[PDB]
RNA sequence: UAUCUGGUUGAUCCUGCCAGUAGUCAUAUGCUUGUCUCAAAGAUUAAGCCAUGCAUGUCUAAGUAUAAGCAAUUUAUACAGUGAAACUGCGAAUGGCUCAUUAAAUCAGUUAUCGUUUAUUUGAUAGUUCCUUUACUACAUGGUAUAACUGUGGUAAUUCU
RNA sequence: GAUGAUUCAUAAUAACUUUUCGAAUCGCAUGGCCUUGUGCUGGCGAUGGUUCAUUCAAAUUUCUGCCCUAUCAACUUUCGAUGGUAGGAUAGUGGCCUACCAUGGUUUCAACGGGUAACGGGGAAUAAGGGUUCGAUUCCGGAGAGGGAGCCUGAGAAACG
RNA sequence: CCCGUCGCUAGUACCGAUUGAAUGGCUUAGUGAGGCCUCAGGAUCUGCUUAGAGAAGGGGGCAACUCCAUCUCAGAGCGGA
């Protein structure tokens, strides 16, 4: 959020050209997609200069599969974050219930900004890494 | 001796194990694909060889007793008409068919003849799947392109009357 | 592994061919058609396991390279060749025209039907989209391509093809009101009139359905195939109508027929 | 050989794990092509299904685009002068995608003539009609024509020469160039 | 088919274990063994080692036949019936066997490919190529091989050649 | 036009190609119309063939679920460990690999290690109810072919007749 | 009320000084077969471009001189596998 162009490449939106002979207000050509399933894009991503390849918004990943809900646990990596999804798991014998939880790494995109103590729903997309498969849509909590 | 042929290329006289493919001589592969790891003898002629193989490119003075005395002749005949037209030295519009060389057996005292099939020969057949094959791919282009007029008519009057109601409303 | 398989057991062959547990290790897997295997019967269960028409499956090739049998109007001298739903099998010799619809129970009835009937079947279109050179076409549920359809046949639908040629002569939509036939699940057989259905966006639409005795169910839109108006159909129903009597009501019936 | 699966490394735990399984063909890997410029050859690749594969080894020419002037022409690579992921392959001369090199420009300067007839750097009444009719259109940029006075221009390739065979590109415009002329003209 | 009983004491009531008691698509073993139906069967120790034989080949009116193969004709002096070999095409990746490895691995239920390959089957689907485009030519149809075969051979030996 | 959603289907423009495919194939029947040439024309098949859809599949993949052990408390990370950007390779996604960068990732809710006389499941035996023990073995999935590794052919094999 | 030391017989595990040999998972340094990709290599085979030279047959001589030639010598080449 201090620059865009960090990378030895220069980052830009696949097949989106700017064409350098017009002169027109709305400075850059920002293709953006509505990701479905009621979620709401963003205004950040809408107006904003961020690249973000794995993006639901304006990057190239689709949300199909599961829609899950953690807490943040983790924002020490670039981009990425872990969740903590927190279950009961029931035994027959004694017939009640035990505390268990799982781990889940999850891409967010510079749209959204989560701290630690934030409630994500996050959508299931294509293996991103080699872990995450799940990525930020929604941050309604504080 | 041991029995390994010579490889052409190999170039040193004493034997060497090479990884055979098809199309390849000293080698004939019992299934597709297959490789085969096989000992084999070099092209240059040493001691060590049983048999030489010559073949005589040039005919000496004297007449050798086996070889330029007797003949076979060679089994058979070509088949393919063209090959005819070739070996007799014939022209295009020659009806090879009588060109056929015919061997006479006697199983008994019945004698007949027994040609060879002519191939790749020009026959009334020929002529008429060639018609058939240029009359269907004609055929099909015209049903595609009725099929195409129709469809667009078709959408032509949706188009029409989707207006109409559209001119319906609007006041 | 390392390919795909050619043999199919018996106790894995699906269960509404009613093969008898005994008497092989094998069934006759399907080969690959326009059904899938599942919810496919080959001709040669047809033929020898419910017409009684062979007692091998040796007589079942007798009887199919004579090109006897003719199923949809080509003649498939195939013995495992996979006949559907709603497919047509017309026998000349003895002039016989069956078509595959499910009994109440879930399993492929004998459903004799006439000579005019014969000249048709539906088709549940499963993707509408645009070909090549933009043309577009449909896909029905036994994978029949049809080119330059109607614009207004979305997906859902039945279509009435016409299996001399392979064209449409009409089709029925999707709303409520509609008489649908069960082709799937635990329903299967059972014909009812839709009520309506629900968008559940994510997946596995729901749709409500009730049959003439008021009973209602809901199934999932994978397994639903409408065949008509409320009243008329667009074919001949087979016995019992999808009606789906109890146990306690069905011996009831039974004892008064015995 | 190459094998491109994920069992034999350690789990997001940091476990190891054992040895499930031989290492299957349909998770294979396959080495290089390294790209070079000059007296093409292009070697063919069995892969899955039939579907043959082109690995260029030494390609010659490109096609490359002029995005702005919504043409292409067949053009000779001069040579490779940046790649963001290694310096060897700048240095080596190896083209892969990503690559910016140098192109000939000659074609692009014969189409700039004989379609705007204004020459870049420093007879007929149709062709009089229609130079006039574009004109306002013959301004392109200040960047690109003082390539076209020194005859290279800066292309970006935008293909996969290891997988299609070929060596495409476009011209690099505007702030990419930019960019690009920062990374280049850094010390 | 919601069941217990014998053993600590001179006698008692307990804790408590041992012992009995019933079953076992749990094995083995002993003794004995008439009939009908039905049936598992080298798992455990050694995923130890193997003499011999067999277990993957395949032909239709419809790819190629001059077998110096067999038949009988009478359509047919180019072939035309049956049919070895061989070439071509498919198949040999299914089946069968075993349970060594393997502990978020396999697996099970439930998802996804808007992240991809797919012989075959079934349904659709290809007027554009005379590559310098007045002939530079064959389109009533163009070029090579090569197998089987025939003949000459090598090695103690091989599905060698 | 479709979808919850796409830079999707599809269309267009400019070029590219080392230039893919666009029938020199086979069997029966042998008609039709003529200015009558061995003229033009024509049926039912068989095999092949580009692309799409279908079917038989495959490869990855989401969620949850596994026996005993703490006389295993910290494990992973120069040799990828967790993520970022570009490339390469792949049928395709992805540290799958490379270059550069950041310092992450798991764990008392039991990570990591060790053991298993551990292939998993449908299931079996015995049970009032709850359970306990077993499942090499008729079906489903996986793996292996003395041990390892490498590959050819092919749609499909890291294939063992 | 039959066991604390010492004693006899049998059995079961433990500690073993013992620089004894045999397995196996890893691991340190040094080598490293085979196929595969690649840089070369070029036994051989083949297709076309010249036509100088060597035995017979047409258009002028019906007496050295101009076209096909059965085939090589090969150089003034381009390839391909
Ligand atoms: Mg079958
Ligand atoms: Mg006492
Ligand atoms: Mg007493
Ligand atoms: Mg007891
Ligand atoms: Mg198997
Ligand atoms: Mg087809
Ligand atoms: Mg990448
Ligand atoms: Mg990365
Ligand atoms: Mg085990
Ligand atoms: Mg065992
Ligand atoms: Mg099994
Ligand atoms: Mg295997
Ligand atoms: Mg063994
Ligand atoms: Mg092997
Ligand atoms: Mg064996
Ligand atoms: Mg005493």
């Amino acid at each position: 959020e201090l620059t865009v162009q960090s990378e030895r490449a220069f980052q830009k939106q696949p097949h989106i050209f700017n064409n350098p002979k017009v002169k027109t207000s709305k400075r850059t050509k920002r293709w953006y997609k509505n990701a479905g399933l009621g979620f709401k894009t963003p205004k950040t991503a809408i107006e904003g200069s961020y690249i973000d390849k794995k993006c639901p918004f304006t990057g190239l990943v689709s949300i199909r599969g599961k829609i899950l809900t953690g807490t943040v646990v983790s924002t020490k990596m670039h981009r990425t974050i872990v969740i903590r999804r927190a279950y009961l798991h029931y035994i027959p014998k004694y017939n009640r219930y035990e505390k268990r939880h799982k781990n889940v790494p999850v891409h967010v995109s510079p749209a959204f900004r989560v701290q630690v103590g934030d409630i994500v729903t996050v959508g299931q997309c294509r293996p991103i890494s080699k872990t995450v498969r799940f990525n930020v849509v929604k941050v309604s909590a504080a | 001796k041991q029995g390994f042929p010579m490889k052409q290329g190999v170039l040193l006289p004493t034997r060497i194990k090479l990884l055979l493919t098809k199309n390849v001589s000293c080698y004939r592969p019992r299934r597709d694909g297959e490789r085969k790891r096989k000992s084999v003898r070099g092209a240059i002629v040493g001691p060590d060889l049983a048999v030489l193989a010559l073949v005589i490119v040039k005919k000496g003075e004297q007449e050798l007793e086996g070889l330029t005395d007797t003949t076979v002749p060679k089994r058979l005949g070509p088949k393919r008409a063209n090959n005819i037209r070739k070996f007799f030295g014939l022209s295009k519009e020659d009806d090879v068919r009588d060109f056929v060389i015919r061997r006479e057996v006697t199983k008994g005292e019945k004698t007949y003849t027994k040609a060879p099939k002519i191939q790749r020969l020009v026959t009334p057949q020929r002529l008429q799947r060639k018609r058939h094959q240029r009359a269907l791919k004609v055929r099909n282009a015209q049903a595609q392109r009725e099929a195409a007029a129709e469809y667009a008519q078709l959408l032509a009057k949706r188009l029409s009357e989707r207006k109409a109601e559209k001119a319906e409303i609007r006041k | 592994a390392r390919g795909p398989k050619k043999h199919l057991k018996r106790l894995a062959a699906p269960h509404h061919w009613l093969l008898d547990k005994l008497s092989g290790c094998y069934a006759p897997r399907p080969s690959a058609g326009p059904h899938k295997l599942r919810e496919s019967l080959p001709l040669i269960v047809f033929l020898r396991n419910r017409l009684k028409y062979a007692l091998n499956g040796r007589e079942v090739k007798a009887i199919l390279m004579q090109r006897h049998v003719k199923v949809d109007g080509k003649v498939r001298t195939d013995t495992t060749y996979p006949a559907g739903f709603m497919d047509v099998i017309t026998l000349d010799a003895t002039n016989e025209n069956f078509r595959l619809v499910y009994d109440v129970k879930g399993r492929f009835a004998v459903h004799r039907i006439t000579d005019e009937e014969a000249s048709y079947k539906l088709g549940k279109v499963k993707k509408v989209q645009l070909g090549k050179k933009g043309v577009p076409y449909v896909v029905t549920h036994d994978g029949r391509t049809i080119r330059y359809p109607d614009p207004n046949i979305k997906v859902n639908d039945t279509v009435k093809i016409d299996l001399a040629s392979g064209k449409i002569t009409d089709f029925i939509k999707f709303d409520a009101g509609k008489l649908v036939y069960v082709t799937g699940g635990r329903n299967l057989g059972r014909i009812g009139t839709i009520v309506h259905k629900e968008r559940h966006d994510g997946g596995f639409d729901l749709v409500h359905i009730k049959d003439s005795l008021d009973n209602t169910f809901v199934t999932r839109l994978n397994n639903v195939f409408v065949i008509g108006e409320q009243g008329k159909p667009y074919i001949s129903l087979p016995k019992g109508k999808g009606i789906k009597l109890s146990i306690a009501e069905e011996r009831d019936r039974r004892r008064a027929q015995q | 050989g190459i094998s491109r699966d994920s069992r034999h490394k350690r789990s997001a735990t940091g476990a190891k794990r054992a040895q499930f399984r031989k290492k299957r063909k349909f998770e294979l890997g396959r080495q290089p092509a390294n790209t070079k410029i000059g007296a093409k050859r292009i070697h063919s690749v069995r892969t899955r299904g039939g579907n043959k594969k082109y690995r260029a080894l030494r390609i010659e020419t490109g096609n490359f685009s002029w995005a702005s002037e919504g043409i292409s022409k067949k053009t000779r690579i001069a040579g490779v002068v940046y790649h963001p992921s290694n310096n060897e392959l700048v240095r080596t001369n190896t083209l892969t995608k990503a690559a910016i090199v140098q192109i000939d420009a000659t074609p692009f300067r014969q189409w700039f003539e004989a379609h705007y007839g204004q020459t870049l750097g420093k007879k007929s009444k149709n062709a009089e009609r229609k130079w006039a009719a574009r004109a306002a259109s013959a301004k392109i940029e200040s960047s690109v024509e003082s390539q076209f006075s020194a005859g290279r221009l800066y292309a970006c390739i935008s293909s996969r020469p290891g997988q299609s065979g070929r060596c495409d590109g476009y011209i690099l415009e505007g702030e990419e160039l930019a960019f690009y002329l920062r990374r280049l003209t850094a010390k």
